[PDB]
């Protein structure tokens, strides 16, 4: 199967313009890859539904946009490196959310054969990238404070222990959180981020051992990569 | 605009039940409807297209139903893997739509939550806040209560609680309730306690710490 991955994505303020790209890769029947088929992009508010924002077909016409972004965004693709690009400009609040690109099913063009279907069918999004988030906002970034949170003497429950790490006073969202680099996972829990009164997010994750371990915590709008050891009071 | 209107909002079964998802469409979209699913913090993923088709890799115990304005998705039997948000979406015209989805959630055993106590660390009292961490831990159902007390006076309006999405291997959640005050504060008192209440604690839990021990 195609295999899709959005990049691009960012804080930017209202006003600003950025450029999304997704690479298409792995490949289809008849050993098809993503400049067969049309594909749209697709967006989803924080805690909202799917909203459909583009289509493009495989050879790079019949485009559509949603009222919601029609004179602001501006779809294209560059199959030589099997890549879709989306051009957004004048960007608005409620233009945040994670962003991504999907592809139609039905096969629209064969080069190799000089083969065009006569219609975008525009069909089902059979596979569909990661997503890339965009935040718009006028506020400026802050990387977050990482706290240890120290398992005690008498903290035993179950027949287990619980540790973790604070990530606390963030701006915006995502924050993304492994253990040990990731060779620790059984047992990992990172909670959804709340929102404060100061109107930055905090955030905890935790990890419950049998009665070193390093949290490692990464912040991207601010370039903050931190790795910090929790160690017993 | 072609609205689509799923039903219900959300859905609780138990695993083994088998489940009927519903989507009704403003108009007479035929067949031309396609279902997802989502789970959380990744991207939507194939299930049903034209109605009725299954997609290729997509387990058999999905089937798609209906035509013109009323859809089902049926899941014949429940599994707990299946917890999420499923999405139905119309291709009979542009602009493609989607319906508002419906989040599916796992009925089972109660469970109790295991729960732990942590005081502000060091680094962070240095910067005159302090933030105290208390956990529930792997429990269900998801109705849980979590009083904070400092050296036994009951808190409230200092406190923020955070819960995890049902996991998809046991169904059960987590929670972490923080209870934040400045340093002079919690310099101030000495005890400092987290009272859980729960349907699977035949009574209350606390747990506690002394201030510096």
């Amino acid at each position: 199967q195609v295999q899709l991955q959005e990049s691009g994505g960012g804080l930017v303020q209202p006003g600003e313009s950025l450029r999304l790209s997704c690479v298409g890769s792995g490949s289809s029947f008849g050993e098809s890859t993503l400049s067969y088929y049309a594909v749209s992009w697709v967006r989803q508010a924080p805690g909202k539904g799917l909203e459909w924002l583009s289509i493009i077909n495989a050879g790079g016409g019949d485009i559509d946009y949603a009222d919601s972004v029609e004179g602001r965004f501006t779809i294209s693709r560059d199959n030589s490196k099997e890549t879709l690009y989306l051009q957004m400009t004048n960007l608005r609040v409620e233009d945040t959310g994670v962003y991504y690109c999907a592809k139609h099913m039905s096969m629209q063009q064969v080069v190799s054969a000089g083969w065009e279907r006569a219609d975008l069918v525009g069909d089902a999004f059979d596979v569909w990238g990661q997503g890339t988030m965009v935040t718009v906002s006028s506020a400026s970034t802050k990387g977050p404070s990482v706290f240890p949170l120290a398992p005690s003497s008498k903290s035993t429950s179950g027949g287990t222990a619980a540790l973790g790490c604070l990530v606390k006073d963030y701006f915006p969202e995502p924050v993304t959180v492994s253990w040990n680099s990731g060779a620790l996972t059984s047992g990992v829990h990172t909670f959804p981020a709340v929102l404060q009164s100061s109107g930055l997010y905090s955030l905890s994750s935790v990890v419950t051992v049998p009665s070193t371990y390093i949290c490692n915590v990464n912040h991207k709008p601010s370039n903050t990569k931190v790795d910090k050891r929790v160690e017993p009071k | 605009d072609i609205q689509l209107t799923q039903s219900p909002s959300s859905l609780s079964a138990s695993v083994g039940d088998r489940v009927t998802l519903t989507c009704q469409a403003s108009q007479d979209i035929r067949k031309f409807l396609n279902w997802y699913q989502q789970k959380p913090g990744k991207g939507p993923k194939l299930l049903i297209y034209d109605a009725s088709n299954l997609q290729r890799g997509v387990p058999s115990r999905f089937s798609g139903g209906g035509s013109g304005t009323d859809f089902t998705l049926i899941i014949s039997s429940l599994q707990p893997e299946d917890v999420g948000t499923y999405y139905c979406q119309q291709y009979d015209g542009l602009p493609f739509t989607f319906g508002g989805g419906t989040k599916v959630v796992i009925k089972r055993t109660v469970a109790a939550p295991s729960v732990f106590i942590f005081p502000p660390s060091d680094e962070q009292l240095k910067s005159g806040t302090a933030s105290v961490v208390c956990l529930l831990n792997n429990f269900y159902p998801r109705e849980a209560k979590v009083q904070w007390k400092v050296d036994n006076a009951l808190q409230s309006g200092n406190s923020q609680e955070s819960v995890t999405e049902q996991d998809s291997k046991d169904s059960t959640y987590s929670l972490s309730s923080t209870l934040t005050l400045s340093k002079a504060d919690y310099e101030k008192h000495k005890v400092y306690a987290c009272e859980v209440t729960h349907q699977g604690l035949s009574s209350p839990v606390t747990k506690s710490f002394n201030r510096g021990e």
